[PDB]
This record gives structure tokens, C-alpha cells and sequence, in this order.
């Protein structure tokens, strides 16, 4: 539902 | 619920196969892990289908990897999505192939059959209630028609009552890679029209005229070729896995397309092809996608649809789009072209429609076709296959394995019979 | 107390459903959960949904249809989507592989594997209805599970209810479309079942509503779900005089007395008047003395035939809405004036009219526009001949070269009914020509 | 473009439209879209009832306030749209004495209700 | 502007490195679709 | 009960009939919307607007227009213009490429695919009309579509209506200003529809209306806009006596008798009186004994003629407004007393008047003027003679060597019939001068 | 809803088709990048005439760019409103014609027919109401009015009843560029009398002169007199795409001006041409501009009225105007001139009158002449291949490609009869 990335 | 039963033999196949689990990975959102991470829950309602539940919610194909040659497994297992297999499906031997028929059916063949053929019965009982079977060769190969056929003849003594799903890539005429080609295509197709039940012939010639006009590639590359025949390949099975406003299972496709017992050799397609130089001025609408499928330039096989006539045609589609559309321009490509199709079938266009498109994409469709234009690609193979035998070449790694003379007689006698079928019902 | 029972069989008639029962619920006032909250006007009307609906004690009211269909894919989703708590979960029932736009699969392989669930569900339906009225079946001739699954239930249902009426609702091939290839052979060899075991067969095809849809709703591209919902309004109005009051109603034995002369001519029309958008119900306006003329008109047919060159055989009209029966019998002398209009000779009263008092209702969102009346018409005719003689042309250059065969005769079946089925219509255009002459 | 080649007769831009005042009509240009990349790839799923092809948007006059722009302009740019401009002044005020009318139709032919074989009974008070 | 540039390009593509960069404005576009769909898809 | 049907034909009439559905709301009080104000039946004569509108059950008023032509350009304008909600959306028929000035192409071609869309239509709206009483159609002379699409439409309407007038509105070709260049030929092939098929054909041309705006209306710059409202106030006078009640009144038939003489004379001239601006109406008195004098100057009529050059047959003078009938009778008398103003000897009387009490309203930014009365005088006389002479020497010179002939044999209409409608022209100036010479 | 293809064959043609999307885009208010910048929702009305919608309201011309040289089009690319084409369209060869007849018509132009018959095909069975073409070439070279006048032959016996709307720029006596000039334009009207609908004749003498003396411009380049071109190119249609009082499409422009099966080459015009001096000095009326359209100066050949007799004479105004105004102007020309024009035809006028004029001016309008002056233009074409031709000059090219010497007599008697058929009427 969120977004994340390094 | 219904579940297919994926066959991989031969090097061509199994690139292939890395491809074919490459696309519905992605359109049922599947990690390599084996983790489902998608947005729709219409995508885990039929997931069966193609994979297994496992322990931890894994998801691992039910696929079967088979080929002579460690070299191609080490390729397969080190792509993208080679991670996802499972480990005691890999079935290999040590010796090679060598681009023999004798080496796949005969002699090296027979002592792996009961390993292949024991882990598919671990896969078909493992099924609730089995559909069809899936099976990806070549026919200019060693171990892919060599064993691909063996394959065939094996399992249709145990399950009479099912359907066969065989996507053959046949011999090229310019681009003819193997000298022994036309006797390893001689030898497979023999046994290819007794024992199945629909052939889906791929040519590579015609796969490079898609990617230099239509897609206009400046370096047709395998990775792309491959992804190509996998459009048309995950799109055959559509309605299994989705709902749709008018289903069509792969035997309601069988019934329709099959007018006789050795009539079923037939053609694909992939609507919805564009370049990037023109992605911004061409319509993705039904009568211009209509158009395209139609195209000379959009068949997978090396012979002319307008050197012959169309028997049958099914159109699977995809997308969210008014019916009559469709059922207006698949009867108008009827009508305006008469003398192409033939005047004893009424209705020879068959209409299937889904709800789900592809990702990436607004609309697909996808295109089958039987044609009486299969007669030119069975007798270019006969021509090769008259030439070197009357002059005994390439003979003796055939007759010193284990096989008489007289078998490629039948062979040859076949084919000729197979071209006279369709020439007398023209 | 008057109840009917419904059966859907095959995509078609499953399909049909979703938006056949979009309208039952709305006209009582009833949630698709499945209960009555303050829509209900007290001291009468109980019986107005006792025909479709039946009160559990708990306050949930169930429907009385039963689904039946060869391939999950279909009953999945409406297991799963907008109407999961309405129906009985055993009314869905369902196989575990289609029939394969077959005949064959569909009336012996795997149709006789689950016609003991089918058939056990309508005793368990019929034993709750204290009036059992008849059959209103819906299914389409040319598919696997429609031609297949009908076939041996008409054979099944015929000696367990002997006589009990059964009237059909089924899609015919259009003349030039059509999606299927196996088309000109499932719809011959359904129609053995339906002279002998069926009573009254109503029949539409899928051209003529599209072109409906075109000029007079002004929809240029119409859909299966736009197509149902048109259906859905006929049904409706033919069973709503059994839910509501008129001034003279007309219940499912009346107008089969008064539209089946003969026990092999049994096979009428449709009409549904006025069809019209949102737009023109403004502009034009709404007469008795209009809407009958449309539905005698040649374009407002939904089945794709000439009714001019076929002598008309009986009638029957059924007004909703606000209707005086001063209007509707100046209305029929005019249509007895009109030579276009050509009766039999042995038929001089021809005309049935039922009236009853409740306007129509739209769905949300729907296409239709909100109408103070209506009307629908049942003609008899021979007409349809025509129709049958096309689709008979399409299977003699079939059969000629054994096209299509294999695939029925694997199953179980002998070649030797399909010269059977086609002298069956050579006997049948032969009635149609034997009765319409005059004397 | 080489200079020889270049000419100042006709240089016209990416037409950022003036003033009203300079325009033919009393209206600015439309801004219309302003990312490319999202008018090439946001595309519409959805397909429309009304319209049967897609490639053709405004088919029979979707959506076009064309007289709606008429009335804002004080004079059309059309001379068919001239005779319907000053109807909302009127000049003089309707004459209605001189209408035919149906009192025979009003007062003779009555629907129902038969007042002869019943009663007056409730509410008849005499004239 | 990747996509002005390649629309700018000529219709010849028998040049070695007109075709080298024909290819490397491919797989820009490519990775450019690829960054503003991972962008765009979790919001 | 009284009815008119209007159709407009080709551009000419349809802009004329922009004119016509204008003035025609005002004088009800309507809106271009379709609503009426605060008029429901009080001060509303449910008759008044009987004859050209029809009352829809929620309030909305309807015409009895039928716009048909074959180009898109046109009829799109009034279906984005002020009046898209006033006709019915059907009534507009809307083409997809013009006749493009051929009498050929709409009557042989193009037109063929449309009419049984117009006629069924026709059928339509007659059927409302408790009474029907004629024809206003509207067209031009000149043009192709105008002269060919109509002709054949008269001839439909002759073999389906037997007994109704076929009150036709021409546009004549001046003999100086001319738009096309094909126009001798397309008049020559429209007058025999006319002789056959029409019942009283009003013929204009376009020169004279010019004069009158400039020395009477005094415009500098005369318009199309100008033109067709001029054209619309003696169609609305013609139509005077069914809205409205008079001293006596005089309906479709009755002024059809006493006009037309012979079966092959029915082409009368109309004129308008008083045509003047707001500007010099205070400097000249208004009266009954004056209007009509001119209505006979030489310089007012709208047919560019010299009446001095003929003789009268018939006049017909429908005076309106505040007209006393003594004032008209002391009129004729003045007219007769006049030693130019010449009749025939077979025609002892020739004067037939008509008094309505409704005066004209003109429309808010027109440039005609209020008046108490006025008269609209309507002449069968000898004077178009020349008028149909010199329009026979245009055809007979582009004929004498070929020209323009290839397109109209190219599709398919044979040669034969330019000398066959020739010799018709002949024989119908002859008919004058058979009954034009005194006994 | 009413449909004109348009096609651009030649160098000269190509630029001049270039000048014409820069104009109608300003009409519209279409920008280069595609967008849809205007004002007035006149404009959307009927703007798919030339265009098609792609999906997202983004609009491409209905053009096909075909020639043999694909550095003209490397420069229509790189050109201010050249991103709007479709590249799809876009057919181009590797051998150059070198202004050579021959070339484009028998020896290269054949293998290339196919490739722009199935282009047009797909721009014409897309559509919904077809009335005709637009073709633009010049008779001067090879490239243009060798193929130039092919692919109206094609097109023709393919569609039987369209119409043909070609403008071809006409060979000059002092400004001839091109040293075999009159071989081109003889054996190119050969089939411009037979297969054509109408032709519009530009003269690049006339076109000097105007911009020369009315214009008084100091560099008249070929940038400017394409644009000269461009105004009169869409004033012709302005009947299509905008309302106006009195409508007339090309088909009742086609029967106005026709007489004759053979007499269909037309003289163009523009109406508001004017000095940057005396704008201030002019007053814009209706009996203004009559004055200025009958100026032998303005017209756009080089073919003295005076020095023939006018058969047809049509005037399509813009803008709004009293049309009473219209008719006297040209009515009273033909009083006070009678003797130019014709005796046996009477009113020589057509009167089209569009209600919005081009932008930035506030009305105009274009002039069309069909004139016996045009056979002096065809005798000085016939005298100087005369000379050349009874010298054996320059045939050594055509001979050895397959041409005969019996067309080029052919084509002699074919340009001496059209010239015998206009003084048949003088
Ligand atoms: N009008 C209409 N026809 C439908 C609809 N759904 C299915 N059909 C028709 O059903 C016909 C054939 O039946 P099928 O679509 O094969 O479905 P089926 O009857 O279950 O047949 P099988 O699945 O093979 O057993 C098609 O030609 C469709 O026209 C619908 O919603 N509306
Ligand atoms: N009174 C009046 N006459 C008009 C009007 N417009 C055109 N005309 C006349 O109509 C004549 C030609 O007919 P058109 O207007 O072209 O209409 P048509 O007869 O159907 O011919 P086409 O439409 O070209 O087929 C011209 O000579 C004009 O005099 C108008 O708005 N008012
Ligand atoms: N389309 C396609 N064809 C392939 C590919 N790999 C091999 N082939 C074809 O397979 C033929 C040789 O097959 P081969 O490797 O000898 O099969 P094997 O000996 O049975 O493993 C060649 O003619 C190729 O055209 C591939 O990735 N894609
Ligand atoms: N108006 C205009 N005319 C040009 C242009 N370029 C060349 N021409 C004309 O074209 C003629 C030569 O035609 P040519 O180029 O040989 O035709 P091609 O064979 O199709 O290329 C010359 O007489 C020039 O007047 C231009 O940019 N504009
Ligand atoms: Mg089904
Ligand atoms: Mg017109």
C-alpha cells in the first residue's frame, strides 16, 4: 500500500 | 480447478520455457522468490492452473525440464526467473544429442523415458481434475524431436481422453542451421499428426520479419524473439484462468477448428504490435487491432495466407470493449473476402472474448489460424527430404543406430498423403 | 400462492439471470441482501412476491431459480460478486469441465453425471410452492450446455411433471453473425427435444437487438449486458399479472389456449414497445394509439425476419401502466383496416388483450427511460419458416461433405440422427405451408 | 535554416494567443495538456456508449459549447445564428384576446363519474 | 526531450553508430518508463 | 382540429424555415426551450398553436417541422443552435454529401437512400392530426437538391394523399443575379412536377425582394437574414384565419377554389403590405384605402414582372388587424375605377377578401415596423408569361450546343427528357395565351 | 464526416504540401508537438477533414510523403511542423530518378507502386464518407510528374467516381530550371486530360510578379511563394470544414466549371494581397476586392485574359458580408464587360460565401477562372518540344529505358487537339 526503495 | 501440463524438451524449448514462465509470472504477479505480490485478488482465484500451493504460501510451476545436456540447464537455472523451478524436475543425462534423431527416440532415449515419465505421473495425479498437455520442442532438432515425440507416444497409451498442446518451431529455408534438419523434420511429423491432436507450427524467418518491420528492432536478439511467441502462447489460455463475457476452453477450440482427423495443423498471432517510433500516432481501437490480425506481415509461419484458403478461425481477445464490435468486423473480414475461405463451412470465424488485458497494455487479442496454406511448408521439407535420399546421405548415423531402410519410406509416404488431404478438399 | 420456477442452463441463460433478477428485486423493493426494510405496504401484496420470492422465517427472502452450468468460470462470479447473499447457496450448481459447444458432451458424457443434482433441487423447489404454475427456461440452442443440458432435462422433467407447461426462452442464431462454428448443428439437433416435450418456445436471436439499440435508444455500441437487461423487461412483463391487479389479467394457462391451435405449430414471437432513451421521452409523446403501431412495424421485431410476408396466425397484448380499454379497442380496428396486416382465414378473432395496473420500472443507471405504460405483444405467425429455412440451408452443404462428424460420434452418439433431425424440419416447413394457406 | 532561405513574410509560433481584444473571437486560447508523456500513455480503458469510434472523440457535437460562445459574444461570427439573439428583450408584450379555443370540447364532452343516477350527497350546495 | 531527439532522428538506420545510438535512446526510454512506473504504481 | 405540415427542403428553404419557426414561437409566447411560460389554460386557446405546434403531456410544444437535406453543414447548425431542444430529433434528417447542384444526384441517386426515412416520417406525423388540411414545403428552383430531391417527393405524396393540398414555396431564378450556373436547367426539370403533382405553388425570386429593401425598408446593405423574415411574415398571414377568428375566415380550401381557374394555372404572386421601417411611419398616415393600392403599384410586387404587360384572372386580399369591412369594400371599388389595373372579360368579378382581428407582431431586431393592419395580396395574373420566356431563352442556348449535359447523362438520366420537358414550357405558355384572349 | 486524402509526390510538391500543414494547423489551432491550442470550438467542428484523432486528442494529417530521395524528407523533418506525420506513411526508394520521366513512371516507379497503393488503402477504407484527393507535383521534372501522374492512373481505375484534386506547378519559358523541362510536361499531360478531375495550373513567373509589383517584396524566396500557394490551397475547402451562408462542396465547384470532359485546368487566386504600405491607405469592402480579383496582375499564371475569353468564373468569399453586395459585383463585371466573356452561356458567376475568414485579417476570399488564355501556355510547350524532338535531342535517356517514338507523336497529337478544343469556343 506504501512505496519503499533503497 | 483445470490445470495444464507443461512439457520442455530440446535447447530451443527450453529458452523458450524460461520465456513462457517469464510473461504469466508477471501477469499473476510472481516473485522468482515464489511469494505472490500483486494489486487485484482476480489473479489468485485461478492460480492452480499453472502453479502448486506449496509449504509457505510459495508458488512453484508445474513444469517438467528435460534435455540430454547439462549446458542448457545451466543456463535456464541462472536467468531471471530460474530460481523459481523446482529442484527434482530438472531431469538430465550426460551424453549429447548431436542433432541425431536416433540418439533421442532409440538409443539414448529409451533409458531416460521412465525417469521423465515418472515424474509426470507425480504431476498429473497431483492435479485435481487435469485439462491438457503442454509441450515445447523443435522439430530440427536432436533431443527436441527425438525425445519430444517419444514423449508423445508414451503418454497417449495412458491418457486417451485428454488434448494435446505441442508448439513446434519448424525448419527455415534460408536460415537452415542443422544439414541433417529435413531428416530429424521427416521423422518427427510422422508421429506428430497420428498421435495429437493440434500442432502450432512456429518458423523463424517469419519471426524476423515481425521485429524488422512491425517492430523495427535493430538487434533481434533470442530475448525478444522468445517474448514474442509468449504472448501468443499465455494468450491460447485465457478463459481458464479469467473471466470473460464469452469463455472458450481448449476443447470448445478443438471442436470448432477441427473439421477432419488429420486437418489440425494450424498458425498463431499477437494483436496489439506497434513500434516505438509510432507508439504516439496509432489507435488502439477493435477495428484497427481487426486489421492487424489479419495481416500477412503478423504471421508466425513462413507461407503466404493468400496461397491458400482459411478452413477455420478462432480470435481470443482480451480487454473491455461492446461485443458487436467484435462480432461486426470478424463478419465483415467474412464477407469482403469470400474467395479466401471456403464455401462448404458457414461461420468459419470463431469469436471469444475476456475481461482481463495484459499489463502494460489496454486491449489484446490473440489469433488462430488452420489454412490450406499449409501445404507449402510440408512439401519444402518433402523436396529436401526426396533429394538426400536418393542419393543415401547422412544414412549411416541413422541405419548404424538401430533402424532399417524402409522406415523413411512410410515417412515420406505420409507427408505425401498429409499435402493430398488438403489439396482434395480445396 | 401463484409460484413460477425458473431455470437457467448454460452461459447464455446464466448470464441472462444476472440482470433477470436485477429486475425482480427492484420492482418489490427488495435489497440485493435479501430483505424488506419499510418498502412494504401493509394489508395486502403478500402475494405479489410469493410468485418469485419465498419469505424464510428469519425475514431473508430466497429466490426460486435454479443455475446450472458445465464450466465454473460463470457461476463463480456471481458466487463472488454483486449477488452472493441472495441466491441459496445450493441453487448454484455447477460441474467440473464445459461441454465444448457440443451436444454430445453436454446431453451424454458429463450431462448425466449431474442431472441428479439438477433434477432433485427442482423436487425440493416444488414441494414448498402450495400453486405450481410451470417452467420459464432459459438456455440457448446453439451452445454445449444449452443444446446438450436441455435436451435430456426436457426428456426427465416431461415424466416427473406431466402437465405442468413449459415455456422457453432461447437465443436463435442471427443470419449472419454468429460466434460459434458448431451452430448449424446444435441448433438442429436441440429442436428433436422441443416439439415433443416443449409446449411453447419463444425464440430471439442477437442481430436484431443490436440494431434496436442503434436508432431507437441511440446506443451505437451495444453490449451482452445491454442486451439482458432488454430480456429481463419482457419477462417481467409477461408473468406481471400474476403479481399485480388489472383489469383483466391473463395467467400462463389463458395464452397458451389462445395461441396454440395446433399441437406442432407452437412457435411465436416477442415485441417490447416503446423502447426509447432519455432523451426522446421529452420530445415525443406516449399514446395508446402509438405504441401498438410500433410493435406491428417490421423494424421493431427483435428477431430478424419479415413478418410482412407471412400471414400473422394470433395475437395477444399485454398493457401496463395506465391503460383504459376504451383506447386499446379503437386501437385494434385500426390495425384490422390494414391490408399490410394479413390474418388466416379460419382465424377471424385473433386479438387477446390483458391490462394490469403498474407502470415500469428502470434500473439505476440503466438505458431505458422512465415510461407511464406499457406493452408487449405474442404473435403467432409463419413467418419464423423463413427463418428455419436459412439455417436448414446451412446444414445440407455441411453434411454433404461429413464436415464436423468425429467429434460426435467419440461421444457416444450414432450418425444416424443427424438424418433423423433434418427430415424432422422437412416435416415442419411442411406444416407451416400446410396450415397458413387459406381454405 | 539558412538566413538566405529564412523570410519574414509568414513566421508564426507556437501560437500563444493574445488578448481578446486581438483574437477574431472574445476567447483565449485552450492551455489543452500540458505533459505530453501523460497525453501519449494515460489513455482511457473505458469505451463510450454513445460513440462508435473511438478515433473520432466529438462525433455528432460532444460536448461543444459553440452557442453557448455565441450568446457571450454580443454578435455571432455566424449569420445563421442571428435571429434568435433578441428574443429574451421583447418589444411588445402579447396580444392573447383573438385565440381559438375548444368550449364546445371544454364544456360538452365530459369523461365519466355518470352525476345523473346518484345522488348530490356530500359537499352540494345550491346555485 | 529523449523522445523529441528520437522522432528527430532520420528514417536510415544503416549506419553503425547512428544505429548504436538509436539503440542507447531505446534503453533510456526503457529504464525512463520503467523509473516513472515504480514511481507512479505504489503512490 | 386545422393542420399544416412543414418540411423544408435544400438550404433555401430550411434558412427560410429558420425564419418561419422564429416568428412563429413569438406570436404564442414560447420559448425556444419549448416550454410555455405561465400560459397552461388560462389565456391559452389550446387551439392557437393547434395548427403548426402539437402539446406533449409533461408541457413541452412540438412543430410540424420536417428538416431533410442532404448535406451535414446545414441542419448540424440548428442542432447546436438556439432551437436543439424545440424539434424532435428524428425530425432533423441529416445527409452525408450533397446532390451538389445536379437535379440528377438527388433524385436518382442520393436521394433514394433517404426517403423512405422522410415518408415514414410523414406517416408518422399525419397520423396525429385529428384533420389535415396541406402541405408548407419549402424549396428553391435553382439548386439540385432543391429541384431534385422535391420532385420526387411530390410524387410519393400525390400517390399516398390523394385529397390534401400541396401548398409549395418556390424560390424563382432572377433574371439578372444568379448563383449557379446550371439553373436554366434544373427549372426546366422541376416544372414538371409542378404541373402534375402540386395543387398552389407560390413562386419569388430574389431580385425583387433587393428593390424593395431599398427604396421601401431603405437598406443599404440587404441580407439573407433579411430576406427570409419577409418571407415568413406572409406565410404566417397566409395561415392567419386557423389561429385566429375573424370577420371572415377562410381555410386551406376555400381560397383554393377562387384562385385557380384551370387545372394548369396555379401559380399565383404574393405581396406584403405595408413594408416600411420605424423611421418614416410618423410621417405617413396608415389606412384601409391605401395599403391596397400598394399592393398594385408596379414597383412592390416580389416577382420581377410588369403587370402593365398582362392581364388579372384572380386577387385574393387578406387584410389583418384593425381592419373595418366597409373600408375594404369602398377599396375595391377605387381599384376597379383605375384604368390600368386590367381584368379579363370572363371574369366579371375577381376580388376575394378575407379580415382577421390579430395585427402583426414583428419579432425584437427586426427592421419592419408596427402597423395597425396590413394586407397580403395574392395575384393570379398573366404577367409571368415574360417571366417564363426569358428563363427558356437561357436554356434553349446552353442547349443548342451540349453543354453541361455529360454529368446529367452520366447518371443515368437519358437525353430525351431536356426536349421532352422543353416542349411542356412550350405548351404552358401557349395555355395563356389560349385563355388570355378575350371572347 | 466529409473526407479528402492528401498526397505529396516530388520535390517541389513536398514543400509546398509542407507550407500547407503549417497553414490549416494555424486555422485550427494545432500545435506542432499534436495538441489541440485554439479558441473557438468552430474549429473542432469539422476538423477530422484533413485529420485524424489519435486517442488522448492528439491529432495527425491524413498525408502520404512518397518521392526516390530521402534527403527531402531528413528536411521536412527537421522543418517547424514536421513532427506530425506519421513515419508508417512515410515510402522512400535509394535510387533517384535524375529528372528523368522514364525513371518514375516505367523503370523505378513500378517497384514502388505497390508499397504506396497499400498506404493509401489504409487511410481510405479507415474512413467514413470519401469525396476525393489532393495531389500535389509539378509537371517540370521527373520525379513529379512522372509518378505524380501514376498514381492518379492507379487510383482512378480502382475508384471509379471520386474526384481529383491535383495542383500542379506548370513549366516556365524564362525560369526554366531544367534543360529536358518541356519532354516532362508533354508526356505528363497525356494523362492529366484523361484522368483528372480538375488540375490547377501555378506558373513560377506569375508567382515573381506578384510578389514583385503587389506585394513589392524585397527577397521573394521559395519560402514565400509556397505560402502565395498554401492561401489560395485552403480556400477551396473552406465549404468543408466551416458553415457558411451559401455551402458548395468540390463536386458542385466540379459541375460548375466542367462543360466539357476536357476543360477542367482552372486559374487560382487569392483576394487580400497588399503592400506592407498601402494597408493604411485601402478600405476593406465587397466592391474592393472585385476590382482587385479580376487584375490580370493577381492571377497566378502566366495567361493573359485579355488575350482570350473567360468560359467559367467562380469567387469563394470568407467572412461575413451582405450578400446582396455579392451578386451585383459580379453581375455588373459581366455588363461592363461582355465581350471577354462567353455569348452562349449566361451568368458566369458561381457565389460561395463562408461565414470565418483566415486569421489576422478581417474577411477574404479566392478566385477560380476557367479562361481560354490557357492555350497560349500549351502552344509554347508544344513549339519548344517541337524543336527538340525533330532534332533527336535528349531522347538517348528515355530511348534506351523501354520508350518508344510513337508516344511522344501521341502525346503531340493529344496536346494539339486540347489546344484546337479551346479556340473551338473562341
Ligand atoms: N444475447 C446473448 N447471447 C449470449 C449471452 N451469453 C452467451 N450467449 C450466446 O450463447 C451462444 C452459444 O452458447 P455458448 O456461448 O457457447 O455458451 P453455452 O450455451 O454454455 O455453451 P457451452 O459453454 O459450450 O456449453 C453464443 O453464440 C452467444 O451468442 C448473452 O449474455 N446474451
Ligand atoms: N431566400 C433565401 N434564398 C436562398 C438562401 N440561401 C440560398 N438561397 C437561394 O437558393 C438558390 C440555390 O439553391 P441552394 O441554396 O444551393 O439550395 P439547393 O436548391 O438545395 O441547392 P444545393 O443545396 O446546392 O443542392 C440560390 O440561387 C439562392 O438564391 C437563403 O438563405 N434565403
Ligand atoms: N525461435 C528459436 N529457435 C531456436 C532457439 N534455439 C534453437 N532454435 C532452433 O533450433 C534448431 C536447432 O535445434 P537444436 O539445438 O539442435 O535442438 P536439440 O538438439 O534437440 O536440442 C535451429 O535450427 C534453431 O532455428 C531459440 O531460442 N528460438
Ligand atoms: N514553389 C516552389 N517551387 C519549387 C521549389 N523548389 C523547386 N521548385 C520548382 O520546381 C521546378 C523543378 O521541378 P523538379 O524539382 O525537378 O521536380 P521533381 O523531379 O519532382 O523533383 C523548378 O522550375 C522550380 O521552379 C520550392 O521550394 N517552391
Ligand atoms: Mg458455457
Ligand atoms: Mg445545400
Amino acid at each position: 500500500q506504501v512505496t519503499i526503495i533503497p | 480447478m483445470r490445470e495444464i501440463v507443461h512439457l520442455q524438451a530440446g535447447q530451443c524449448g527450453n529458452q523458450i520455457g524460461a520465456k513462457f514462465w517469464e510473461v504469466i509470472s508477471d501477469e499473476h504477479g510472481i516473485d522468482p522468490t515464489g511469494t505472490y505480490h500483486g494489486d487485484s485478488d482476480l489473479q489468485l482465484e485461478r492460480i492452480n492452473v499453472y502453479y502448486n500451493e506449496a509449504t509457505g504460501g510459495k508458488y512453484v510451476p508445474r513444469a517438467v525440464l528435460v534435455d540430454l545436456e547439462p549446458g542448457t540447464m545451466d543456463s535456464v537455472r541462472s536467468g531471471p526467473f530460474g530460481q523459481i523451478f523446482r529442484p527434482d524436475n530438472f531431469v538430465f543425462g550426460q551424453s549429447g544429442a548431436g542433432n541425431n534423431w536416433a540418439k533421442g527416440h532409440y538409443t539414448e532415449g529409451a533409458e531416460l523415458v521412465d525417469s521423465v515419465l515418472d515424474v509426470v505421473r507425480k504431476e498429473a495425479e497431483s492435479c485435481d481434475c487435469l485439462q491438457g498437455f503442454q509441450l515445447t520442442h523443435s522439430l530440427g532438432g536432436g533431443t527436441g524431436s527425438g525425445m519430444g515425440t517419444l514423449l508423445i507416444s508414451k503418454i497417449r497409451e495412458e491418457y486417451p481422453d485428454r488434448i494435446m498442446n505441442t508448439f513446434s518451431v519448424v525448419p527455415s529455408p534460408k536460415v537452415s542451421d542443422t544439414v541433417v534438419e529435413p531428416y530429424n523434420a521427416t521423422l518427427s511429423v510422422h508421429q506428430l499428426v497420428e498421435n495429437t491432436d493440434e500442432t502450432y507450427c512456429i518458423d523463424n524467418e517469419a519471426l524476423y520479419d515481425i521485429c524488422f518491420r512491425t517492430l523495427k528492432l535493430t538487434t533481434p536478439t533470442y530475448g525478444d524473439l522468445n517474448h514474442l511467441v509468449s504472448a501468443t502462447m499465455s494468450g491460447v489460455t485465457t478463459c481458464l484462468r479469467f473471466p470473460g463475457q464469452l469463455n472458450a476452453d481448449l476443447r470448445k477450440l478443438a471442436v470448432n477448428m477441427v473439421p477432419f482427423p488429420r486437418l489440425h495443423f494450424f498458425m498463431p498471432g499477437f494483436a496489439p504490435l506497434t513500434s516505438r517510433g509510432s507508439q504516439q500516432y496509432r489507435a488502439l481501437t477493435v477495428p484497427e487491432l481487426t486489421q492487424q490480425m489479419f495481416d500477412a506481415k503478423n504471421m508466425m509461419a513462413a507461407c503466404d495466407p493468400r496461397h491458400g484458403r482459411y478452413l477455420t478461425v478462432a480470435a481470443v481477445f482480451r480487454g473491455r470493449m461492446s461485443m458487436k464490435e467484435v462480432d461486426e468486423q470478424m463478419l465483415n473480414v467474412q464477407n469482403k473476402n469470400s474467395s479466401y475461405f471456403v464455401e462448404w463451412i458457414p461461420n468459419n470465424v470463431k469469436t471469444a472474448v475476456c475481461d482481463i488485458p495484459p499489463r502494460g497494455l489496454k486491449m489484446s487479442a490473440t489469433f488462430i489460424g488452420n489454412s490450406t496454406a499449409i501445404q507449402e511448408l510440408f512439401k519444402r521439407i518433402s523436396e529436401q527430404f526426396t533429394a538426400m535420399f536418393r542419393r543415401k546421405a547422412f544414412l549411416h548415423w541413422y541405419t548404424g543406430e538401430g533402424m532399417d531402410e524402409m522406415e523413411f519410406t512410410e515417412a515420406e509416404s505420409n507427408m505425401n498423403d498429409l499435402v493430398s488431404e488438403y489439396q482434395q478438399y480445396q | 400462492m401463484r409460484e413460477c420456477i425458473s431455470i437457467h442452463v448454460g452461459q447464455a441463460g446464466v448470464q441472462i439471470g444476472n440482470a433477470c433478477w436485477e429486475l425482480y428485486c427492484l420492482e418489490h423493493g427488495i435489497q440485493p441482501d435479501g430483505q424488506m426494510p419499510s418498502d412494504k405496504t401493509i394489508g395486502g401484496g403478500d402475494d405479489s412476491f410469493n410468485t418469485f420470492f419465498s419469505e424464510t422465517g428469519a425475514g431473508k427472502h430466497v429466490p426460486r431459480a435454479v443455475f446450472v452450468d458445465l464450466e465454473p468460470t460463470v457461476i463463480d462470479e456471481v458466487r463472488t460478486g454483486t449477488y452472493r447473499q441472495l441466491f441459496h447457496p445450493e441453487q448454484l450448481i455447477t460441474g467440473k469441465e464445459d461441454a465444448a459447444n457440443n451436444y454430445a458432451r453436454g446431453h451424454y458424457t458429463i450431462g448425466k453425471e449431474i442431472i441428479d443434482l439438477v433434477l432433485d433441487r427442482i423436487r425440493k423447489l416444488a414441494d414448498q410452492c402450495t400453486g405450481l404454475q410451470g417452467f420459464l427456461v432459459f438456455h440457448s440452442f446453439g451452445g454445449g450446455t444449452g443444446s446438450g443440458f436441455t435436451s435430456l432435462l426436457m426428456e426427465r422433467l416431461s415424466v416427473d411433471y406431466g402437465k405442468k407447461s413449459k415455456l422457453e426462452f432461447s437465443i436463435y442464431p442471427a443470419p449472419q453473425v454468429s460466434t460459434a462454428v458448431v451452430e448449424p448443428y446444435n441448433s438442429i439437433l436441440t429442436t428433436h427435444t422441443t416439439l415433443e416435450h416443449s409446449d411453447c418456445a419463444f425464440m430471439v436471436d442477437n442481430e436484431a437487438i443490436y440494431d434496436i439499440c442503434r436508432r431507437n435508444l441511440d446506443i451505437e455500441r451495444p453490449t451482452y449486458t445491454n442486451l439482458n437487461r432488454l430480456i429481463g423487461q419482457i419477462v417481467s412483463s409477461i408473468t406481471a399479472s400474476l403479481r399485480f391487479d388489472g383489469a383483466l389479467n391473463v395467467d400462463l394457462t389463458e395464452f397458451q389456449t389462445n395461441l396454440v391451435p395446433y399441437p406442432r405449430i407452437h412457435f411465436p414471437l416477442a415485441t417490447y414497445a416503446p423502447v426509447i432513451s432519455a432523451e426522446k421521452a421529452y420530445h415525443e409523446q406516449l399514446s395508446v394509439a402509438e405504441i401498438t403501431n410500433a410493435c406491428f412495424e417490421p423494424a421493431n421485431q427483435m428477431v430478424k425476419c419479415d413478418p410482412r410476408h407471412g400471414k400473422y396466425m394470433a395475437c395477444c397484448l399485454l398493457y401496463r401502466g395506465d391503460v383504459v380499454p376504451k383506447d386499446v379497442n379503437a386501437a385494434i380496428a385500426t390495425i384490422k383496416t390494414k391490408r399490410t396486416i394479413q390474418f388466416v382465414d379460419w382465424c377471424p378473432t385473433g386479438f387477446k388483450v390483458g391490462i394490469n395496473y403498474q407502470p415500469p420500472t428502470v434500473v439505476p443507471g440503466g438505458d431505458l427511460a422512465k415510461v407511464q405504460r406499457a406493452v408487449c405483444m405474442l404473435s403467432n405467425t409463419t413467418a419464423i419458416a423463413e427463418a428455419w429455412a436459412r439455417l436448414d440451408h446451412k446444414f445440407d452443404l455441411m453434411y454433404a461433405k461429413r464436415a464436423f462428424v468425429h467429434w460426435y460420434v467419440g461421444e457416444g452418439m450414432e450418425e444416424g440422427e443427424f438424418s433423423e433431425a433434418r427430415e424432422d424440419m422437412a416435416a415442419l416447413e411442411k406444416d407451416y405451408e400446410e396450415v397458413g394457406v387459406d381454405s | 535554416p539558412p538566413v538566405s532561405a529564412q523570410s519574414a513574410f509568414s513566421y508564426i509560433p507556437p501560437r500563444r494567443l493574445d488578448p481578446k481584444e486581438h483574437s477574431y473571437y472574445y476567447r483565449p486560447a485552450r492551455t489543452g495538456i500540458i505533459s505530453l508523456y501523460d497525453c501519449i500513455f494515460k489513455r482511457r480503458l473505458d469505451y463510450d456508449q454513445k460513440l462508435h469510434r473511438d478515433d473520432r472523440e466529438h462525433a455528432k457535437s460532444l460536448g461543444l459549447h459553440v452557442n453557448e460562445e455565441e450568446q457571450e459574444r454580443p454578435v455571432g461570427v455566424l449569420t445563421s445564428s442571428v435571429y434568435g439573439k433578441r428574443i429574451n428583450q421583447p418589444i411588445e408584450p402579447l396580444n392573447r384576446d383573438f385565440g381559438r379555443a375548444n368550449h364546445v370540447q371544454a364544456d360538452f364532452y365530459r369523461k365519466n363519474d355518470i352525476p345523473s343516477l346518484k345522488e348530490p350527497g356530500f359537499g352540494h350546495i345550491a346555485p | 526531450e529523449v523522445h523529441k531527439e528520437f522522432q528527430s532522428l532520420s528514417v536510415f538506420i544503416d549506419s553503425i553508430p547512428k544505429k548504436i545510438r538509436k539503440q542507447r535512446l531505446e534503453e533510456e526510454m526503457k529504464q525512463l518508463e520503467h523509473d516513472i512506473g515504480i514511481i507512479e504504481k505504489h503512490k
